[PDB]
RNA sequence: GAAACUGCGAAUGGCUCAUUAAAUCAGUUAUCGUUUAUUUGAUAGUUCCUUUACUACAUGGUAUAACUGUGGUAAUUCUAGA
RNA sequence: UGUACAACGGGGUAUUGUAAGCAGUAGAGUAGCCUUGUUGUUACGAUCUGCUGAGAUUAAGCCUUUGUUGUCUGAUUUGU
RNA sequence: AAUGUUACCGCAAUAGUAAUUGAACUUAGUACGAGAGGAACAGUUCAUUCGGAUAAUUGGUUUUUGCGGCUGUCUGAUCAGGCAUUGCCGCGAAGCUACCAUCCGCUGGAUUAUGGCUGAACGCCUCUAAGUCAGAAUCCAUGCUAGAACGCGGUGAUUUC
RNA sequence: CAGUCAAGCGUUCAUAGCGACAUUGCUUUUUGAUUCUUCGAUGUCGGCUCUUCCUAUCAUACCGAAGCAGAAUUCGGUAAG
RNA sequence: CUAAUUAGUGACGCGCAUGAAUGGAUUAACGAGAUUCCCACUGUCCCUAUCUACUAUCUAGCGAAACCACAGCCAAGGGAA
């Protein structure tokens, strides 16, 4: 996450290790989304980086545009399959992965996000909060 | 005894979930009133 | 503090208790437990699932005297003939003939 | 939550504010139809029966009799049904309504008095409010006043006063 | 009312339906501590005084509970008391 | 004579030329193959009931708007209860 | 030799998803006897419905028990 | 094994020892600066790496061969079953278990570098020579684990054929 | 890998940061030089796993310098927790 | 081609040192042949967890072998280093 970022996140099971592919929930002109670091993360021998819903990941767009591909890029985790709990105790799981291209600073590159998106990773990125439909 | 689960208001302010409620495991130990005995005093020394 | 209800079974789901899934619809889904779950990934039909809520309702069974008559009422029989008709007048007018 | 409670014998109605949410609590699950026993409620009211009539949650959505759910839905909603005013003829709209079992969202819950209680309610009991307008059609007017058709209605009609300067009408 | 409540109100023990598997029913006085505690069910502990005085805030702060949940811990348990239960799925072929 | 109900109109008009290559369109046909608000002209003595103790015809039924009053929502030509 | 201990039995808890049996105007239909049908009858038919959230299982490291039946002195060794 | 026997409750020599790093809010668009730019202490909320537990919850595991379902064959049919290196499938309690789950991870002192006080040597001057203040993820304790099977204390009862 | 002298570099200014000509050292994860041990046998490179140690310290604690206004950086000390 | 390729492929050729039955070039089909990428798949991995059988383990009976200068706690020193 880090830069950019209004807020701080409380800890949420990490689903998406580093190679993993989400699909692209925005207008951009992607269709998916390969991770191939997270931000903010630590380091342990042999442990893969992996994301979790609201975290900024670098990625490349394996299908899309092509002035999209062969590039990375900063994206931003909303959607999650990997369930995970929160302090209202609840275990939630969506039926997807999906995150959105961005700039460092969080501003999104598309206008609108199909689909809805996790109220971690709304609350924690303005400009996702603005172009999300059905939060949760 | 064994665990469950409780449900209360959390008051910390700043926290993104206070006022709000939190689910949480606890643990619970059977404690029936202790009964005395006996007493023992203890005194110091170089050895303890 | 709510209690929810399976989306399948129709049991009431405590807090903390079983588990929730967000279809791609964005239509929620809630399950009591990993019972319900499976059986809804399966496809399975509740109605056809005899031991759930909705396949009770439909087929009719134990309801008993939820359908028995029940006592619920009023008597009411009162006058405020009409507005700016000086109603003190009203009820002067108001014994008829039969 | 807010109470909106109606004495439908005197055509009467004031709000009460409920907190405590102990004494709200009698209503929950409870749909629109069903009774409630007033003690509960408060002691003010006590013996007082109260019908479920409706309400409206925040965001100000109206409750709509017969969807069961504590929660809102969106129906698509017809002509001579509650919660739609038609603005062209045949036309439908699609619109977000809140159910009929009472929950802790709801702003205001709607009341109706049925029996009443050993203790006399404030803007209710006390103070009456007149019908506005009186009977028209014929046999309105004869079956208003039992008239037995013989009696000549154009003596029955109601009249009003109404005052111009220092002209008085009817 | 030992697991109720303020907000809950309805009577019954912290004993979960059936009873704490492997243990018992708790018939005496209890310490219900936040979390998990080491040792086993059954075996004896010692709780203690602490050795300082935490100011921390998270220490400090003043719990109520909402609910407690004394649902069965044998399966999963749907329901709180032997009342809920029969008011749930009405009546059986034993029953009266 | 406000408001509202009822009725009628909003399927005309205006704009554009994207699709469309036996389609459209044009001249010429057909309905003994159909629907047609409206305008215009025509057109209705029969309606009940084992048919004397009889059916409201000097005219049968309520249920609603506007309105009054109590309200909800940050927010709309939102609307709830009485 | 007693809020004793055990083997059963009972009640709770929990898992599955509605037991066997019998019945039915449920059932694509099919045959056989004539008294050739103004439901003609005797049966048969995957399946379905009723009695039936039934039946089965549930401490082997679940809870509980006013019931039943039983058990309750064998061996070895130790001193400043 | 043996320092009478046996039991209970304890002491603590010595040995081990542990926590770690970041971000955001706020301070503050402040101090500083012509401007461009642009901090920190205190306070708050979370996180990383590590550790010790624990199974209320969620998830994984299935010989509960617990319930149900299925193929092939065998018991004349029915019921109820056998065989197929646990025949196969759905659910599946209990147990075990996961940063895939939850909880918990102490505070005193003495110091280093360094900055100082008083102050001679050397009538002046100097943190140093004597004396001395403040001081670090250091060190010693606190705390935590073991308990010397040749370290120890308090206490109970101690046999007759 | 580290010093001593200080002509120079650094607008000015040897030594903030550097530093020629010379010169004194340290180290034994370089490579050589040697051939002492093993040829009646001490299993080869790399990686995986895992523990411990060194400090000539990359980060993290507390400091002193600056050609340190702030921000950033550089030089140095105690430091291998 | 990849985020990134001492890999792969297509080109280029004064080619250390290609080249014509020392056979050169091409080549459908075939390969438990060497190599590259892609889809599916997955406990290979992130990161481990659980189950079955037979072992190990304890008992009765049965009962070998290798090897053995003498033997079996360390730090340093010197010593065939
Ligand atoms: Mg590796
Ligand atoms: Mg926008
Ligand atoms: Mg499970
Ligand atoms: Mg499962
Ligand atoms: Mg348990
Ligand atoms: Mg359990
Ligand atoms: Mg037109
Ligand atoms: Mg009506
Ligand atoms: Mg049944
Ligand atoms: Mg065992
Ligand atoms: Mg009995
Ligand atoms: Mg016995
Ligand atoms: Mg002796
Ligand atoms: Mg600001
Ligand atoms: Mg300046
Ligand atoms: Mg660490
Ligand atoms: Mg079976
Ligand atoms: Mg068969
Ligand atoms: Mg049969
Ligand atoms: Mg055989
Ligand atoms: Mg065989
Ligand atoms: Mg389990
Ligand atoms: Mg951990
Ligand atoms: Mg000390
Ligand atoms: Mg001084
Ligand atoms: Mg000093
Ligand atoms: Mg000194
Ligand atoms: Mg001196
Ligand atoms: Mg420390
Ligand atoms: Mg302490
Ligand atoms: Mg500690
Ligand atoms: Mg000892
Ligand atoms: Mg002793
Ligand atoms: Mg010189
Ligand atoms: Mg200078
Ligand atoms: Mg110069
Ligand atoms: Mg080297
Ligand atoms: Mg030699
Ligand atoms: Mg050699
Ligand atoms: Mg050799
Ligand atoms: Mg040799
Ligand atoms: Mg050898
Ligand atoms: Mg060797
Ligand atoms: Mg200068
Ligand atoms: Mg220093
Ligand atoms: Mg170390
Ligand atoms: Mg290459
Ligand atoms: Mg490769
Ligand atoms: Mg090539
Ligand atoms: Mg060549
Ligand atoms: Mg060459
Ligand atoms: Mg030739
Ligand atoms: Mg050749
Ligand atoms: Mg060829
Ligand atoms: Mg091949
Ligand atoms: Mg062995
Ligand atoms: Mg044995
Ligand atoms: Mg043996
Ligand atoms: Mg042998
Ligand atoms: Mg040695
Ligand atoms: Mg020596």
């Amino acid at each position: 996450s880090g830069n950019g970022a209004q807020g701080t996140k409380f800890r949420i099971s990490l689903g998406l290790p580093v190679g993993a592919i989400m699909n692209c929930a925005d207008n951009s002109g992607a269709r998916n989304l390969y991770i191939i670091a997270v931000k903010g993360s630590g380091s342990r021998l042999n442990r893969l980086p992996a994301a979790s819903l609201g975290d900024m990941v670098m990625a490349t767009v394996k299908k899309g545009k092509p002035e999209l591909r062969k590039k990375v890029m900063p994206a931003i985790v909303v959607r999650q399959a990997k369930s995970w709990r929160r302090r209202d105790g609840v275990f939630l799981y969506f039926e997807d992965n999906a995150g959105v291209i961005a700039n460092p600073k969080g501003e999104m590159k598309g206008s609108a996000i199909t689909g809805p998106v996790g109220k971690e990773c709304a609350d924690l990125w303005p400009r996702v909060a603005s172009n999300s439909g059905v939060v949760v | 005894a064994g665990m469950t689960t409780i449900v209360r208001d959390l008051d910390r302010p700043g926290s993104k979930f206070h006022k709000r409620e939190v689910v949480e495991a606890v643990t619970v130990v059977d404690t029936p009133p202790v009964v005395v005995v006996g007493v023992v005093g203890y005194v110091e020394t170089p050895r303890g | 503090m709510k209690v929810e209800i399976d989306s399948f079974s129709g049991a009431k789901i405590y807090p903390g208790r079983g588990t929730l899934f967000v279809r791609g619809d964005s239509k929620i889904f809630r399950f009591q437990n990993s019972k319900s779950a499976s059986l809804f990934k399966q496809r399975k039909n509740p109605r056809r699932i005899a031991w759930t809520v909705l396949f009770r309702k439909h087929h009719k069974k134990g309801i008993t005297e939820e359908v028995a008559k029940k006592r619920s009422r009023k008597t009411v029989k009162a006058q405020r003939p009409i507005t700016g008709a000086s109603l003190d007048l009203i009820k002067e007018r108001r014994s008829l003939k039969p | 939550m807010k109470l909106n409670i109606s004495y439908p014998v005197n055509g009467s109605q004031k709000t009460f504010e409920i907190d405590d949410e102990h004494r709200i609590r009698v209503f929950f699950d409870k749909r629109i139809g069903q009774e409630v026993d007033g003690e509960a409620v408060g002691d003010e009211f006590k013996g007082y029966v109260f019908k479920i009539s409706g309400g409206n949650d925040k965001q100000g959505f109206p409750m709509k009799q017969g969807v069961l759910l504590p929660t809102r839905i969106k129906l698509l909603l017809t002509k001579n049904v509650s919660c739609y005013r038609p603005r062209r003829d045949g036309e439908r709209k699609r619109k977000s309504v809140r159910g009929a079992i009472v929950g802790p969202d709801l702003a205001v819950l709607a009341l109706v008095i049925v029996k009443k209680g050993e203790q006399e309610l404030e803007g209710l009991t006390d103070t009456t409010v007149p019908k506005r307008l009186g009977p028209k059609r014929a046999n309105n007017i004869r079956k208003f006043f039992g008239l037995s058709k013989e009696d000549d209605v154009r003596d029955f009609v109601i009249r009003r006063e109404v005052t111009k300067g220092e002209k008085t009408y009817t | 009312a030992n697991g109720a409540t303020s907000f809950d109100r309805t009577k019954k023990t912290i004993t979960p339906m059936g009873g704490f598997v492997h243990y018992g029913e708790i018939k005496n006085d209890f310490i219900m501590v936040k979390g998990c505690i080491p040792g086993n069910r059954k075996r004896i502990v010692t709780l203690r005084k602490s050795l300082y005085t935490n100011t921390s805030r998270k220490a400090l702060e003043e719990v109520s509970l909402k609910w407690i949940d004394t649902a069965s811990k044998f399966g999963k348990g749907r329901f709180q008391t032997p009342a809920e239960k029969h008011a749930f799925m009405g009546t059986l072929k034993k029953d009266l």
